[PDB]
Order: structure tokens, then C-alpha cells, then sequence
């Protein structure tokens, strides 16, 4: 199954694949190979691809999914190798920001302050895995 | 104003009597996360119903 | 039971409005 | 029981619930005296919660006849005032221990005499304002959504002060017999939350009450 | 006897049932009311005075069955 | 016996409401004053 | 006292049954218009006229039924 | 007498479920029919005339039932 | 007496349930086609003709029962 | 008269419940036929003729169960 | 003892389907609001105040039958 | 000995029905509300005590029925 | 033994639809529970807890039924 | 004999309806429980004793009702 | 004969309700639950297993009652 995991500029892993799990707007889906049709969209989560050998995490923040028959076009709004973040520094980054959700009052910043903390939190998450 | 670009910061910043958002700094070679930055403060900018 | 108990109380009832408002709603 | 002590004066009356009405009267009239009596800028002790109550009386007044509120603010606050205050009264009422002769006094909504008496005053109050500001001769009796439409609002109308006058004096009557039936069954620890709840219902009838009622003033100014 | 004991049984299955269905149906009310004036968690007040008088509607009918039991129990003018 | 079920109730209540009406009507004159 | 026994129980089941359904279905009339009333949380008031003027036509039908209750029970005419 | 009870028991049954389920009908009526038109907050009483004739046209069978009752109860020509 | 008696109840089972029924569907009509009419708020005078027949299609069948209703009761040629 | 008695019970259970169910039918079909009809709000006449064809066809089966209960009531030729 | 028999069985009856409606669309009450308030989990105890005031609401008329059912058993003044 | 037959009888319909209604309605509570509570997988225990609330304000009604039930049959001062 | 013959039948009919009802409603509340607790497959064992306590919820009035069943069936007081 | 025979009928009635409904209820358990543990592939044995044990949940119902059944059947002590 | 007659009966009702409610509920599980293991068209025959578990599950209450009938039939022991 060609999982194609591609930001608006880089593709970041067209690593067709074994296996794969991660976090829908459903929630959680696995990603066994040739299910029936479906293209989603995907929270701000962690992508745990369960490639042959590695149940291999990636950052994603959000985006769209068509997962076409053994083909996966993750079309992510952004995506990181969950090994390639620092942990201890995304998670700095993460209690940054969860302070700056505690600070942050107004309407738009408080909401920008809840969507990067769950973008931050998806970081620090992957930056576990 | 939704202001990217540092010279047009520098305008901004000379011109200051109008309202500019955040001197969002430029970046050449467009960082993803730069763009996210900016597409998110439009976006809470946006979904705040202030700027239409 | 309908006696004229009710009439009597709609008396009680509409003195007691009228006082009470100029009473202290008034005020 | 379902007796009262019934004087007569030409009719008989049951007088419990006339010395019901009675101490009402007196204890709105001697809380009122004592808010109203001394008035001040910045609100007195005490005076405050007469003062946010008839705030939130012209407030519903402003919100369901809006402009003519102040014609009619007299009249609501005294119905739903009266009623909370039959209503606690019944709630709190230590009422029992000195048995009167052929029925007990405790709350006069009970009753349903004077559920009829201020539904009366509340159909009485639409014909008011449907012959003062509505047209005497047009009143919502003109049968004006459809030359069918006539018998309909004959019965509705009849309907609105009647059901009115019905809910209340069944919601009074209910918790009465509800903590007298509980007392009568089990001691004094049982019937607390019962009463509780009765007291919850007990303000919120006179305040849905006072509200349907307004509601059929902001229709006969409309 | 036989018209007092229909009388007694008359008022039984007028409350029993009457206090069965509408206030089952007011519990539906509060339900998916207070879910909603929850969802949009501003205006519950105001929302709250129509609740009441919506509750009141709901429960004045059972009021009205139980005031039928009442005057077939205490008041029996029928035996 | 009757009422000696509504007397605790009737203390408890008096106590809450007393202490959150008066936050209330404060609440509101202290809003006036300033 | 069997013509006035079957009044009485006619009364009985009449107000009973009516009092079940119609007010159920008002809760269920409460329930998803204030649910919409209050996800559009403007016009609330402008809707509530016509609100009430459907809770009425709901509680109609009860009236009706304890008005037929009464007349078999007060001024039973039929027996 | 037998057949005047059975009148009256049968304008008992039939006040009763006549008023039992077309009022419920028309709970469900008012509730979608106000919830939609409280969605699109516009055209509320342009829809509203149509609205009461539904109304009407529901409760227009519970007024049918109420008059056979009446006619059974007081001008009772078959007892 | 008793063939009178049992038209009678016959009468009173026949309007009362078929007052029950179809008044209600006919509720079921009136909400989600208004509720549908109300969402697109164009041409609801072009669809209230069809709505309107489509009621008088609902009411037809209590007009039917009534009609039978009226012929055991006041016209008994069976009794 | 017990023959003429259960021919009138007779008509009157046909008439009750066969308007009962039908016209609730036709109720759901003028709801979601409409509620489409008027989504796509072009072709409302055209759809109109088969849906007054189709009320139609809900409405015969009442008009059956009438004709059998006049057939009972009036012409009876079974009692 | 037979007013005194039917008295009791009025009351089991009055206890037994009373307690069975309301309770269950009290559940009905409990489950959607409590999943509506933990998807926004932000206003739980502002929303727990009014879903009190519904339960309670929900519960008044098992309270009312549960009244009606210990007056016929122990204050029985019907029997 | 019908008394006390009528009182066992009365204990069953009670116990039985009361005990039908809320616990389904209970299950319907703990259907949707742990539905919901495991999607949003964060504040479980927190909903967990209002959940307990809930559930316990269910079956306090098959508790009052139980209760009237053992009054019947054990300590029947009815029979 | 007719008191006696009455209580067994009672107990029967308690026991049975006491554990008709309430079994059910836990059968929906396993459903749609244990759907959404697998849809998000991290959070099992916290919610299997109020899971269990919401699931006792449900089969404590087919317990209370059961209870009674066996007060009527082996120690029986009424007869 | 007779006490004996309701003994029997009703161990049937008990039995018949305790195994119908939950079951059933279980049955929608099982359907969407292992609907949404066959869409997320991954945690299905973790789901599955959670799953099993809601299953014991529901049939332990329907083993409480055949246990009465077998009360009454065999070792009989109220008849 | 009587006792034997009764025990026929129970048999009847048993087996009857015992087999209309938990293949009911068996329907609804195959339903939903071959929904999504068709959805998911990959882990079909390890969802099976797992089906056919609960699949027996569901069967068991009705083997349960049919073995009740057949005790009642064939081997009774209380007639």
C-alpha cells in the first residue's frame, strides 16, 4: 500500500507501507490493507504506520487523507518524523505554549492558543514516540 | 494589515497609522511552519468574525 | 367544589394589586 | 382532609383560605414597608434584593410587553409576587398545630379559588388592553387569520386563563398533599427533599405563570 | 358499595396513567433542551424561563388528572 | 411533626441564599458605585 | 347507581388517556424547537409567540378531555 | 340505563383517544415545522399562516371526536 | 335496546379511533414538509397548494369515519 | 338483532382502523415527497401529478374500508 | 374489603407504571445531555445546575404517583 | 383471603413493571453517555460521579417499587 | 389457596416482565457504549469502570424484581 | 391443582419474556461494539474482554429469569 | 387435566415470546456488525469468529426457553 504523506511543499514520507494507524477526525482508524474507500481528514495527531517491521509514528498536524486502493495520499497540513523532534525540546516548546494557552486571552488568540497546543501537543506526543 | 515581509515591516512600521496585524518576518525559501504561523493567525484573525 | 369563595378571594386579590402597587411598586 | 372552615356571610366561605390570603398580605405588605421605607441611591440593606427583584420584574416586563411594561409592571409584579409569596408560604408554612374548625390553613392557592381569582384577573386584564389598545369592537375575538378561524380562538381564549388558572391550583394543591401525604406516611426526616423540590417548582410556577401571562399581554398589545 | 369501589378504582387508573405519560415526555423536554441551552452555553437563563413554563405545560395535565382522582377519593359526588 | 421537616431545610437554605443573594445585590451596588 | 358507576369510569379513562398523549407530544414540541430556538440564538423571542400558540394548540385537546371529565363527573347528565 | 351507560362509556372512549392522538401529531408538527423556521430566521410568518392551517387541520379531528362525544352525552339519540 | 346500543358504541370506537390515527399523520405531514418548505425558503406558496391537498388527503379518512360515525348515530338504518 | 349488533361492531372496527393506517401512510409519503420536491425547487408540478396519483392510491384503501362499513350500516345483507 | 382490594391494586397499579415512564425518559434526559456536556467539556457545572433542575423535573412525577399510591395504602380514605 | 390474594397480585404488577421501565431507560443512560465519554478520552472520571448521580437517580424509582412491594407482601396493612 | 394461587401468579408475572424490561435497556447501553469505548481504543479500562457501575445500575431492579418474587414465592406474608 | 398450574404458567411467562428482550439488547451490543472494534483493527483482543464481560452483563439477566423459572418448576415451594 | 392444560399453555407462551425477542435482537447484531466487517473489507473471518461467538450468545436464551417447553411437553414433572 502506497502511503504517499506529502505537505503542501515537501513530500514528506511517499513511503509506500505495510501497515498504518493513526488519528482521524474519526479518531482512530488502523489502516489495514485494501479496506473499502475512504478519504478523510485527520486531527492533529501522531501517524503510527505500522510498515512491516516498524509501528513508525509520524507528527502530522492535521490535514487531508485520500486513501485511495493501496494508496494512501496523505496530504498533511504539517507532518513531522516523530523521531526527528527533539522531545525534551518539543516539549519546552509545549509548556511554552501551554503557558501561552494560560496567558492568552481574546477570542482568535485564545483559539490559536488551543490549536497549537494541540499542534505542540501532537509534537510532544510524536516526540515521545 | 496581515504584514509579511521585513522592509514592508520597516513600512509599516514608518507608516505607522493603520492597523497591521503581526509583522509576521519574512522568510525566503517559504517555511511551512512560517506559513502555518501566518495562516494560523489568519485563520484565528478569520474565524474571529473581526476582519472580514 | 366552585363556591363564591372564588369571588370573595378576586376581591381580596384585586384590593390587595391595586394597594400593594401604589404601595410600593409606586415607591 | 379536603374541608375548610367554611363562615358564612350570606354564602358559605371557607375561611382558612381567606386567613391564608390574609397573612400573605400582611407579611408582603410589612417586608415592603420595611424595604420601601427607608429609600436610598446606592441601594440599603436588604433593599437591594427588593431592588434586584423588581429589576428583574420590569426586566421580564421590558422583555414580554417591552415598552408598556410599566403600564402593566404593577400588575405582573404583584401576581407573581403574591403567588412566590403564597407559594413559600405554603412551602414554610408551620400551619397545622392549631386546628381550625373545619379545615387547616396553610396556603390560600391551595385553594384553586384563587387560582381562579387571578386568572380571572389575568383573561380580565387582556380584555383590558384588547378594548383599550386593540380595537373594542376588534378585539382577537375578530376572527382575522381566516373567516374560518372564528370558533377556534372562542375556545383558545377561554382556554388560556382557564389552563392558567388549572396548572397553578394543581401545582399548589399537588405539594401541599404531597407533604402531607409524606408526613402522614413515614416522620419529619423523610419529606425534606420533597419539599425541596416542591419549593424549586413552587417560585417557578408563579414565574412561568407571570410570564404566560405577560405573554398573553405582549399578544393583546400585538 | 360496588360505585364507591368503581369510583375508587376509577380514580386509581386516572392517576396511575395520567402521572405515567406526561411526565415521561417532560423528561424527553428537559432532555434535549438542556442538552442544546448546554451546547450553546450563553443565553441559559433566558432559555430557562420558557423551560419552566414548558415544564409547567407538561405537568399542569397530570395536575388535572390528579385533581380528577382527588374529587372521586375525597369529594365523590359520583357515589 | 409535620413542618419539623421543612424547619432544617428552611435553616439551610436561609444560610446559602443569604450568603450568594447578598454576593448579588453587592455585587451590583458596588458596580453602581464604581 | 351501574349507569353512574360507568360515568364515573368513563370519566376516569377519558381524562386519563387524554392526558397521557398530547402533553407527551408537547414535551416532544418543546424539546426540538427550543433545541433549534436556542441554536440560533437570536430570534428567541420572536419565536416564542409562536411557540406558546403551538403549546396551546397541544394543551387544547386535554382541556377538552377534562372538560368532558368534568361534565361526567359534576353535572353528570347522562346518568 | 344499560344503553345510556353504554353511551356514555362510549363517549368516554371516544373523547379520550380522539383526544389522545392527533393532539401528540401535533406536537411533533409544531416541533420541526418551529424548528425549521426558527433555522432560517426570515420567512417566520409567511410560514406561520400555513402553519396554523396545519394546526387547524390537525386538530380539526379532535374537534370531530369532541363533538360526538357531545352529541352522545347531551343529545343522546340513540339512548 | 341493545342492537341501539351496540350501533352506539360501534359509532363511538369508529370516530374515535379513526380521529386518532391519521390527524397524527397527518402532524408527521405538516412537520417535515414545513420543516423542508421553511430550509428552502423560496417557493413555499407553490408547494402549499400540494401541501394542501395532500392534508385534505390525510383528512379525508376521519371524514370518513365521522360520515359513518353520523350515520349510526343520528340515520341508524341497523338499528 | 345479535347478527344486525355484530354487523354494526363490524363496520365499525373496519372503518377504524382501515382509516386508520393508510391516511398515517399517505401522511409520510406528502412529508419526504414534499420535503424533496421543494429541495429541488424547479420541478414541483410535474412531480405534482404523479404525487396526487400516489395520494390517490393511498386514499383507495380507505375509501375500501368506507365502502364496507356503509355496506354494513346501511344495505346490510348479512343481518 | 373488595373497595378495600381494589384500592390496593389502584395503588400498585398508580406506583407501578408511573414509576416506570418517567424514570426511563429521565435516562433518555441523562444521555444525551451528558454527552453533549463532556464533547464541550468546558461548562460542565454552569450545565450541571440546570440538568439538576431537569432531573428533578423528570422525578416530580414519580414522586406525585409514588404520593397517590401511599395514600391509598396507608391514609386509605377511599376504603 | 381475596384481599390478601389481591395484594400479592398487586405486589407482582408493581414490582414487575416498575422494574421494566427504568432499568431500560437506565441502559439507554449508560449507552450513549459512555459513548460519548470514551470519544473525548480525557475526563472520564470526572464524568464518572455525575454518571454514578445519574444512574442512581434511575433506579431509585425501581427502588421505590421494590419498596411498595415488600410493604405488600410482608407487612400488608392493606390485607 | 386462592390467595395463595393469586401470590404465585403474581410472583410470575413480576419476575417476568421485571426481567423482560430493564435486561433489554442494558443490552442497549453495552451497545452503543462499548461501540464508541472501541472507536477510541485507548481509554477501555477507565471507562469499563463506570461502565460496570452504570451496567449494575441497570440490573438492580431486576434484582428488586427477583427480591420480590422470592418474598411472594417462598416467604410469602400476604398469603 | 390450580396454584400448581399458575406456578407453571407462570415459569413460562417468566422464562419466555427474560429471554426475550435482553438477549435482543445484546445482540445490538454485539453488533456495534464489534462494528467499531473491526473498524480500528488494532486493539480487538483489549476490546474484547471488555466485550465479554458486557456480555455476562446482559445475559446475566436472562440466567436470573431462568433461575426463577427453574424456582418454580422443579422445587416449587409456593405450590 | 386442568393442571395439564395449564402447563400446554405455559409451554406455549414460553417458547413463543422466548423465540420472538432474542432472534429479534440476533438480527439487529448480524445487521449492524456484517455493516462494518463489510465496510472494513479485510479482517472478515477474524471478525467471524468472534460473530459466531455472539451469535450463540444470542441463540442461547432461546435454546434456554425451548428447553423449558420441551420440560413442560414431553418430561413434565409438574402435571
Amino acid at each position: 500500500l502506497n502511503l504517499c504523506v506529502l505537505t503542501p511543499n515537501r513530500s514528506i514520507w511517499n513511503s509506500e507501507v505495510k501497515e498504518i494507524i493513526l488519528s482521524t477526525n474519526s479518531g482512530q482508524i488502523g489502516v489495514l490493507p485494501n479496506h473499502a474507500p475512504t478519504a478523510t481528514a485527520v486531527d492533529i495527531g501522531i501517524l503510527r504506520i505500522r510498515l512491516n517491521d516498524q509501528w513508525l509514528t509520524l507528527a502530522l498536524m492535521g490535514g487531508f487523507a485520500r486513501i485511495g486502493n493501496n494508496e494512501i495520499t496523505i496530504l498533511v497540513n504539517d507532518a513531522e518524523r516523530g523521531s526527528d523532534i527533539d522531545p525534551q525540546e518539543a516539549q519546552q516548546t509545549l509548556e511554552i505554549a501551554e503557558a501561552n494557552l494560560r496567558k492568552a486571552e481574546g477570542k482568535r488568540q485564545k483559539i490559536e492558543a488551543n490549536l497549537a497546543l494541540r499542534r505542540a501537543r501532537t509534537r510532544v506526543e510524536a516526540s515521545n514516540t | 494589515i496581515i504584514s509579511i515581509g521585513k522592509k514592508g515591516n520597516t513600512y509599516f512600521i514608518r507608516r505607522p497609522e493603520i492597523p497591521v496585524d503581526r509583522y509576521f518576518d519574512g522568510t525566503n525559501l517559504p517555511t511551512a511552519k512560517e506559513a502555518q504561523a501566518i495562516a494560523d493567525d489568519v485563520f484565528s484573525l478569520f474565524v474571529s468574525e473581526e476582519v472580514d | 367544589d366552585f363556591n363564591l369563595t372564588l369571588p370573595i378571594i378576586m376581591a381580596e386579590f384585586l384590593f390587595l394589586m391595586f394597594a400593594l402597587d401604589k404601595i410600593y411598586y409606586t415607591p | 382532609g379536603q374541608h375548610f372552615y367554611w363562615q358564612i356571610g350570606g354564602f358559605q366561605i371557607h375561611g382558612q383560605v381567606l386567613i391564608t390570603s390574609w397573612v400573605v398580605i400582611a407579611i408582603l405588605l410589612g417586608s415592603a414597608a420595611i424595604a420601601v421605607r427607608s429609600p436610598q441611591t446606592i441601594p440599603t440593606g436588604g433593599q437591594n434584593f427588593f431592588e434586584y427583584v423588581l429589576e428583574f420584574i420590569r426586566d421580564v416586563s421590558k422583555t414580554q410587553i417591552g415598552e408598556e411594561y410599566r403600564p402593566w409592571v404593577p400588575f405582573i409584579g404583584t401576581m407573581f409576587l403574591f403567588i412566590f409569596v403564597s407559594n413559600w408560604s405554603g412551602a414554610l408554612l408551620p400551619w397545622k398545630i392549631i386546628q381550625l374548625p373545619h379545615g387547616e390553613l396553610a396556603a390560600p392557592t391551595n385553594d384553586i379559588n384563587t387560582t381562579v381569582a387571578l386568572a380571572l384577573l389575568t383573561s380580565v386584564a387582556y380584555f383590558y388592553a384588547g378594548l383599550t389598545k386593540k380595537g373594542l369592537g376588534y378585539f382577537g375575538k375578530y376572527i382575522q387569520p381566516t373567516p374560518i378561524l372564528l370558533p377556534i380562538n372562542i375556545l383558545e381564549d377561554f382556554t388560556k386563563p382557564l389552563s392558567l388558572s388549572f396548572r397553578l391550583f394543581g401545582n399548589i394543591l399537588a405539594d401541599e398533599l404531597v407533604v402531607v401525604v409524606l408526613v402522614s406516611l413515614v416522620p419529619l426526616v423523610v419529606p425534606i427533599p420533597v419539599m425541596f423540590l416542591g419549593l424549586f417548582t413552587s417560585g417557578i410556577q408563579a414565574l412561568i405563570f407571570a410570564t404566560l401571562a405577560a405573554a398573553y399581554i405582549g399578544e393583546s398589545l400585538e | 358499595p360496588l360505585i364507591a369501589a368503581a369510583s375508587v378504582i376509577a380514580a386509581g387508573l386516572a392517576v396511575g396513567l395520567a402521572s405515567i405519560g406526561p411526565g415521561v415526555g417532560q423528561g424527553t423536554a428537559a432532555g434535549q433542551a438542556v442538552e442544546g441551552i448546554a451546547r450553546q452555553p450563553e443565553a441559559e437563563g433566558k432559555i430557562r424561563g420558557t423551560l419552566l413554563l414548558s415544564l409547567a405545560f407538561m405537568e399542569a395535565l397530570t395536575i388535572y388528572g390528579l385533581v380528577v382522582a382527588l374529587a372521586l377519593l375525597f369529594a365523590n359526588p359520583f357515589v | 411533626t409535620n413542618l419539623i421537616n421543612l424547619s432544617v431545610v428552611l435553616g439551610v437554605l436561609i444560610f446559602f441564599g443569604k450568603g450568594v443573594l447578598s454576593d448579588l445585590l453587592d455585587n451590583r451596588k458596588q458596580r453602581i458605585l464604581n
